[PDB]
């Protein structure tokens, strides 16, 4: 859940990139492999 | 800020809680001895006849000619 | 109603008494010096802060 | 905003894998709790046909793109590329491209807008002032972002025209020729608007002679380009690479200075000064004991917007929690 | 020459983004240290005594 | 030095090098992607950040095998400390090169050496300890030989490999002038190579036999 | 120890301090500060930090000649001479020297 205090958004995209890396053997894609990212909004969440 | 006042440090065993007033009183006996408030105040802080009966032994070592 | 019409201050022509509290009120004795001024060399905060 | 062969490939696999996913999450959701839209999302598919992974968090638009796979290509160092590398192996496997969102963009566009369009019966300096905010604002949130994106730099000079073109038509309505930047980008202690620029601003060498009369007679002299913000604003790697080692150096030092029994002092701590992300400065805080209970507060930044009809261009930090995140003294 | 902003696209080749980028020093480094020097050495009589208790010492008196 | 208590500080900072060595940091740019790759172990990498100085340069002259079947990578497997003294900036090694039985199973692939303090360049001083350390010993090859630095950053460790250019050892090679800023030296000396990390293997290390390492104190022997 | 059933198990740091005499504060000190990577400074400091010697003062009349041995023992003290800590270092250190 994001804010964290301790990081501001910039350092979140940081985070995250380092951590789509560091997953294990997330960029092999030889035996078929695939890595999907999702984005969304949650749409009308405060209204719903 | 003052020592050498009894009242200041009589207000300052007063407003501590009695473990670390009690360190507070030896700051005043130490700044000021021959004090009998301080040492009365110090009598009254310790919850055992004991140490009253040590503390105001010292205190009459101290300053003997007080009634 | 209307706006009034903007015709200025006849104006204050007498002083001290009731016109000192008049201004002690909301345009009182003010620092009148290093709050109204800028100093023209120096920075003296940290430069874009504002 | 990325190039054809740097956007998601739309084979048919990844193009069902990718429905397929944002399907399966939306299922997970009671339409009547919330709903998501694949209109406004984004699915991207890394697989053997599409080398770059793409998202737009934060306002950032990240790609990455692996050493493995659609790089074959040394490289020297440019800003807004990110050079992810492993954490045990410290090996570089991948790169992420890193882009203004063109909502961002837009967001900071119109914030010019609304700058100019309210700027109307304000001082020049006022409309300087908020030139400065947002243009702080954007480079400070953005930073080598910015440096990446092209078409923000160009339209951070054509917003940095337009705000002293409205100075300019201030002044006098024929809009002039050679119009000297002195007047903008002269600080405001030295009498001028105090203009931040992040645009090429060349200065003629006519506008750098100056005379000076005492009773020997009239001396003349002389003395180059307008520095622009974003050499001056530390770019977000490096800043989280000296947050994490001088956070580390923060770490021994207090173990060091609890072990002598002291307090940190100014004098250690003088060399991590402003440095690190929440910075080293909020640890010399009178109300930082106060600052340890206020949790929650970057989420209370973010909510400030539905609170606080003044836009806010530090919605994302807080002075007193994260230090001063930039320093344009020099 | 105008003085207009151009922009950045193509003027960036020499230049890095942390490229003059500096760092400020602590404001008043050896006021705050001359103010801790004398509250240290005023504090010598206070934690000088700050373990030691009128009733359960030896050395008090003296 | 100041010798009487400025070493009393150093020795209680350098009793903390075992903290940056989990903030270690590989400089992974400028690399021209060419050459060889070298893995080195992150045991003797931690070792030899903790048996270092904060300011004096400590080095080790690295040894190492390729893996089978993957002759463009180089795992560093031994690092060799052997007698030397070093100043801030330099690392006065002896002319010996080191000779062992177990170092004959494996190739010398340069030496890694500490830094004070972060420089994106390499020392000059470096490129002619390196290229002095080349026109002396013949089985230092320099496509394969590399110099690591190890340079103290606040907390941590960055390191970064370097190689010496045809050009970088002919002009280290012929030069005398020993200071920072020498005639003729240029950052086509030197080339910035791949050099990653490893908790897949271990490496060791070698000491003097009859004495130790460290000559710093002991600098006239 | 188990306030349940009142039953004993015996810890190995409990047969080091019966053992070597050495008291249960001074365990629990040599339980909070000994790590893997203590180095010969931080050693003598972990000794020095006994319960042993919880009335070892140091007094203003011998912090002179303990300045002279500050300056002779070989093994830095991180501690200030007037905190009783770097006293048994130094004490130990001019013993053994």
């Amino acid at each position: 859940i994001k804010p964290a205090d301790t990081e501001p958004p910039p350092l979140l995209v940081y985070k995250w990139c380092q951590g789509i890396n560091n997953l294990q053997d997330v960029w092999e894609t030889s035996e078929g492999e695939c890595n999907v990212m999702l984005e969304s909004r949650f749409e009308k969440m405060y209204e719903k | 800020m003052c020592p050498k006042s009894e009242d200041v440090w009589l207000e300052a065993a007063r407003l501590q809680p009695g473990d670390t007033a009690k360190a507070v009183v030896a700051q005043a006996v130490r700044h000021l001895p021959q004090s009998v408030r301080i040492y009365i105040r110090a009598a009254e802080l310790e919850t055992d006849i004991r140490a009253k009966k040590r503390v105001l032994r010292k205190a009459l070592e101290h300053v003997p000619n007080s009634v | 109603k209307p706006l009034p019409a903007p015709l200025d201050g006849q104006r204050k022509k007498r002083g001290g008494r009731r016109y000192r509290k008049m201004k002690e009120r909301l345009g009182l004795t003010e620092i009148r010096k290093q709050a109204n001024r800028m100093s023209f060399g120096e920075i003296e905060e940290d430069a874009y802060q504002e | 905003c990325w190039p054809r062969d740097a956007r998601m490939r739309l084979m048919k696999h990844d193009v069902n894998l990718g429905r397929a996913v944002f399907w399966d999450i939306k299922n997970r959701l009671p339409r009547s709790v919330t709903t998501v839209q694949w209109e406004n999302s984004f699915v991207s598919v890394y697989s053997k046909d599409n080398p770059n992974l793409l998202f737009n968090m934060c306002g950032f638009e990240c790609r990455i793109l692996p050493k493995c796979r659609t790089s074959y290509e040394e490289f020297t160092h440019k800003d807004g590329v990110w050079n992810l590398q492993n954490e045990v192996t410290k090996e570089r496997t991948a790169q992420c491209f890193l882009r203004v969102d063109d909502e961002s963009m837009q967001r900071f566009h119109n914030r010019v807008r609304q700058i100019l369009m309210a700027s109307g019966s304000t001082t020049f300096t006022k409309i300087v002032n908020k030139w400065n905010t947002a243009l702080i604002g954007l480079m400070t949130y953005f930073r080598e972002a910015v440096v990446n994106t092209q078409e923000l730099l160009d339209l951070l000079v054509k917003c940095e025209n337009k705000i002293q073109t409205r100075i300019k038509i201030g002044l006098n309505s024929k809009m002039p020729s050679r119009f000297p930047p002195v007047v903008f980008y002269t600080p405001k202690e030295l009498g001028g608007l105090g203009m931040l620029s992040m645009g090429h601003v060349l200065i003629p060498q006519s506008d750098l002679r100056w005379s000076k009369q005492t009773d020997v007679g009239i001396t003349h002299f002389r003395s180059q380009l307008i520095p622009n913000l974003y050499r001056y604003i530390q770019p977000w790697e490096s800043e989280f690479i000296d947050s994490q080692r001088v956070w580390a150096e923060y770490a021994l030092k207090r173990q060091e200075a609890i072990a002598q029994n002291r307090r940190l002092t100014l004098e250690d701590l003088e060399d991590s000064w402003d440095r690190g992300i929440p910075r080293i400065n909020t640890l010399f805080q009178k109300d930082r004991h106060t600052l340890a209970y206020d949790k929650g507060w970057r989420v209370r930044t973010d909510f400030k917007q539905y609170q606080v009809l003044k836009q806010n261009p530090f919605w994302w930090t807080h002075q007193r929690h994260d230090g001063k995140l930039w320093n344009l003294n020099n | 020459p105008t003085g207009e902003v151009l922009s950045l696209v193509g003027k960036l080749e020499g230049t890095r983004m942390g490229d003059k980028a500096q760092r400020t020093k602590p404001q008043m480094q050896e006021e705050r240290r001359a103010k801790r020097r004398k509250r240290d050495e005023d504090r010598h009589d206070i934690n000088k005594m700050k373990g030691y208790t009128l009733l359960s010492e030896g050395i008090d008196e003296m | 030095f100041s010798s009487k208590t400025e070493w009393r500080v150093r020795a209680i900072s350098a009793a903390n090098l075992h903290l940056r060595t989990n903030h270690i940091y590989v400089s992974s740019d400028d690399i021209k992607e060419t050459g060889y790759t070298y893995i080195l172990p992150k045991n003797v990498l931690k070792k030899f950040i903790c048996i270092s100085d904060l300011r004096a340069q400590i080095a080790g002259y690295l040894y190492g095998v390729s893996p089978p079947d993957n002759p463009q990578v180089k795992e560093i497997r031994c690092i060799v400390m052997v007698p030397q003294w070093g100043t801030h900036q330099t690392v006065h090694l002896p002319g010996q090169l080191p000779q062992h039985e177990y170092l004959k199973e494996m190739e010398p692939l340069g030496w890694i050496h500490t830094q004070p303090n972060e420089s994106p360049q390499l020392s000059p001083q470096d490129v002619t300890t390196h290229a002095k350390i080349m026109a002396d010993n013949p089985s230092w090859d320099g496509e394969k030989t590399i110099i690591i630095t190890c340079s103290f950053t606040p907390g941590s460790c960055t390191l970064t490999a370097y190689k010496l250019t045809p050009s970088g050892y002919e002009w280290g090679r012929q030069n005398t002038d020993k200071g920072n800023n020498p005639k003729g030296y240029l950052p086509s000396h030197y080339e910035r190579v791949q050099m990653l990390l490893s908790d897949r293997f271990l490496g060791f290390f070698m000491v003097p036999a009859q004495s130790s390492w460290n000559y710093n104190f002991m600098g006239v022997r | 120890y188990d306030k349940k059933t009142g039953n004993f198990q015996v810890t190995e740091l409990g047969r080091i301090a019966s053992h070597y005499y050495i008291t249960n504060d001074t365990v629990q000190t040599y339980n909070q500060l000994l790590k893997p990577t203590l180095s010969e400074i931080e050693l003598f400091r972990v000794f020095s930090l006994s319960s042993e010697f919880k009335n070892i003062t140091v007094r203003e009349e011998e912090k002179l000649e303990l300045q002279k041995l500050l300056e002779r023992v070989p093994i830095p003290v991180k501690e200030s001479i007037e905190e009783p800590s770097a006293k048994i270092n130094v004490l130990l250190q001019a013993f053994i020297s």
